[PDB]
């Protein structure tokens, strides 16, 4: 019988490193490649990398280079997958599995782990929304709730319709807020959003220009 | 104060509100539009506000007062509190059925150029005045469905009585200058909108 | 026409204290009493108090006594409505609304105010639950997810059951965990849950007797 | 990007497809995933099986989209079906398993602790599980007359027996609770309802 054990969950906080363990039993470890798979929460199975045992390379996802290393002990037939400067939507299962030759078939994926990562006060990134025309301001992960958006310095309150915050997958708040200008004053006059972020004490000023 | 969590009707159904457990004499409502305070109904079991509609009427039964709206008009849907001394009712979710749909308004917002200078590229796809409140968003593209890194808020009420949503797609620089456009295609009552956003 | 303006939206931590204006126009403001409703996050109507602008009485609520300070201003005819130490249950809408004698005719409601009170880092409150019988730990009133639970430092396995939290209205998260033992055993070994919250570093240990 | 149907539904014996659209043609792969335990591959590639499977799973191609059938929805063949090509996963498919036995809840109940009657709080604490389909009701009532304010019903959720768990929580100031005589959490679970009260002892 092939078993794989991985370790234990963890919770951690953001900027964290985490290393999950993955020993192998029932076969010869050297033999098969180590894959790493992540399940999100809520979404699809992602694959994270490969690496070989017997000689230590390793492939990552473009997505994930330069964040993840993946290292192995084969003094007890273990591998390992480490999580470096852990975001908000690192939260996921991480999943070691086995893979019988070459190409991409599977074969045994062990039991998984759950590193969650728990959401810390942040400040949000405002950004223009370029053009009756409209515009807004985008105000992306944020936490936690509310936000306060004011156009002109409370000046320009004609239009102006902030739509409520969507809850994203790694938890933190996102929101939009548009006005409605003529299309004779885009290249007239400025459009400056104030948002305040009081439980993260910041307050941004950014301008909206085509 | 007993009130139902919610009553349904359509435009003359003349659904009325029960108010349990009220003394006798002094029983006012209140009609809350989401966004605006409350204004008042019914000065005491019966009697109407000049400048109210004598469409709004209330009685009394003893131990239970209660309102008839003759007609349910599109525009008469809210929280109702009944109110006895200094306490008010559980709140009626009056809701309507045969209100005319509304299609929704999409707008769409490539990734800003600030945006993109941080590593960060988001697709922003605001739908508003739509009614009823169900919509589904699907990202394409270049014609290919793309599910991953998209989220939809559930719709909302505005000030207007109406529903909005806003639809998020979160993306790589490399991959949103790689495809020729990315569309958010909002259906809604079976009619579908769409708009399409290119690099530029 | 007769007119009640609000204050703004205001934002503020908890512990804070908060005073939102009603300015009274088109009316004698003395002939009549000034009452204060809020409308609670997604719940009904709330009843405060009511203020006599004329001889400065008031009158408050049960629930909240000792916490709300509502005070008149008869020279430019205003009525404010102070919240001391706001707590997380505290974020909701606030009317004023003007009335008279012992009947309840509130004709006008002026526009409103949303006071939000952002949830901030807080950890458990671990309380016991006494009781083939059931005991457990309350896990209340701690923010943001996730807690991790155990009993007997991680011996006692069999028949645990930790179920899922709550969000209540205050945006707080309550949760429950329970083990299931044989009645004989209750006045010959001990329980104790060990309740962990690292977002506020919180790590707490209490016994479950009957 | 491989596309899957959000979700499935069937009964013992409905013979139900997944579908794998957009999939190229040879080296298809399907695994089935029980939330809580690792998933377990299904098909190698197209049609093939590993051994110790079952052959009530079988896979197959329609040109260009792969597909999943099952020739009878056994109770408990419920999961997360995915389809890899290659590196990549599908959306993956919600099963969902009908006719499955009914189970009558069960309810544990639990007055205010001392301690947090000591810090002027109380909380009564209602516990429901092992009940099936989740979809029940939770009312509570004081001395016969309901209460709703401060109510707190969290939505049923799987356990790891494929049943369904929900817990409520009633919020009093310390006097209140002492007050009344009784509070009474019912539950009530197609057409049968189970009740359990506390008091101030």
């Amino acid at each position: 019988q092939v078993q794989l054990v991985q370790s234990g969950a963890e919770v951690k906080k953001p900027g964290a490193s985490v290393k999950v363990s993955c020993k192998a039993s029932g076969y010869t470890f050297d033999d098969y490649y180590m894959h790493w798979v992540r399940q999100a929460p809520g979404q699809g199975l992602e694959w994270m990398g490969w690496m070989n045992p017997k000689t230590g390379g390793v492939n990552y996802a473009q997505r994930f280079q330069g964040r993840v290393t993946m290292t192995r002990d084969r003094s007890i037939d273990t591998a390992y997958m480490e999580l470096n400067s852990l975001r908000s939507d690192d939260t996921a299962m991480y999943y070691c599995a086995r893979d019988y030759g070459g190409g991409y078939p599977l074969d045994f994926w062990g039991q998984g782990t759950l590193v969650t990562v728990f959401n810390q006060i942040k400040g949000p990134s405002v950004f223009p929304l370029a053009p009756t025309a409209a515009l807004g301001c985008l105000v992306k992960d944020y936490f936690p709730e509310p936000v306060t958006v004011s156009w002109n310095s409370g000046a320009l309150t004609s239009g102006v319709h902030t739509f409520p915050a969507v809850l994203q997958s790694s938890g933190l708040y996102s929101l939009s807020s548009v006005v409605t200008v003529p299309s004779s004053s885009l290249g007239t006059q400025t459009y400056i959003c104030n948002v305040n972020h009081k439980p993260s004490n910041t307050k941004v000023d950014k301008k909206v220009e085509p | 104060l007993t009130q139902p969590a919610s009553v349904s009707g359509s435009p003359g159904q003349s659904i009325t509100i029960s108010c349990i457990g009220t003394s006798s004499d002094n029983v006012s409502w209140y009609q809350h539009h989401p966004g605006k305070a409350p204004k008042l109904m019914i000065y005491e079991v019966d009697n109407r506000p000049s400048g109210v509609s004598a469409r709004f009427s209330g009685s009394k039964s003893g131990n239970t007062a209660s309102l008839t709206i003759s007609g349910l008009q599109a525009e008469d849907e809210a929280d109702y509190y009944c109110s006895s001394y200094e306490v008010f009712g559980t709140g009626t979710k009056v809701t309507v059925l045969g209100q005319p749909k509304a299609a929704p308004s999409v707008t769409l917002f490539p990734p800003s150029s600030e945006e993109l200078q941080a590593n960060k590229a988001t697709l922003v796809c605001l739908i508003s005045d739509f009614y009823p409140g169900a919509v589904t968003v699907a990202w394409k593209a270049d014609s290919s469905p793309v599910k991953a890194g998209v989220e939809t808020t559930t719709p909302s009420k505005q000030s207007n009585n109406k529903y909005a949503a806003s639809s998020y797609l979160s993306l790589t620089p490399e991959q949103w200058k790689s495809h020729r456009s990315y569309s958010c295609q909002v259906t809604h009552e079976g009619s579908t909108v769409e708009k399409t956003v290119a690099p530029t």
